């Protein structure tokens, strides 16, 4: 029930391991392409979307974000996702662990 | 006659699952060399600290 | 007769190549899950 994925600032999967199979039933393929918000439950995207919005801020140290994330099942699983960008000194991608809870 | 077409079944499945193995073996290539990247990446990131 | 051999040594070395790609699957998928596992435990204690 965890799996990493990369992104870049505007919060679009660019990489995801396989262990979101299992996690949230997506493929990797489905996932990539992707903002992580479109999977966001309404009520939670604002949250979401002010946490990618810190860690460019931050650049380095860790945020972390508790928001429902709509599974391919299609029921809302609670995600406690921590965050950070990697510096090179620009910004080449925030990694994210995405972990149900 | 009737026997070299048998053969001629089996080798192109046999062809067949080889090539849909090394399809795996393609995809599952790509993840090695991306998390290798993100994982040279942590530890040259926690390496500055 | 030439054109069987010649069909029985393609299958032999199909089913050789085959076996050759499941054991190299199986050792690329150790090399992942082992991926996972460090950069888990290196993000794990960068918290």
């Amino acid at each position: 029930t965890r799996f990493i994925s990369r992104h870049n600032i505007e919060g679009i999967f660019t990489f995801v391991d396989h262990r979101c199979v299992a996690t949230v039933g997506y493929q990797p393929q489905e996932l990539l392409g992707k903002n992580i918000v479109e999977f966001c439950h309404p009520e939670d995207q604002q949250l979401l979307r002010d946490s990618f919005q810190q860690v460019v801020k931050l650049k380095g140290q860790v945020l972390s974000v508790m928001f429902r994330f709509r599974s391919k099942n299609q029921e809302w699983l609670w995600m406690r996702t921590s965050s950070f960008t990697f510096q090179n000194d620009e910004i080449e991608y925030i990694i994210c662990t995405n972990t149900n809870v | 006659e009737f026997e070299v077409l048998a053969l001629q079944a089996s080798l192109r499945k046999a062809q067949m699952q080889n090539h849909s193995l090394e399809m795996t073996l393609e995809q599952k290539t790509k993840e090695i060399d991306e998390l290798t990247r993100i994982c040279d990446d942590l530890i040259s990131k926690m390496e500055k600290i």
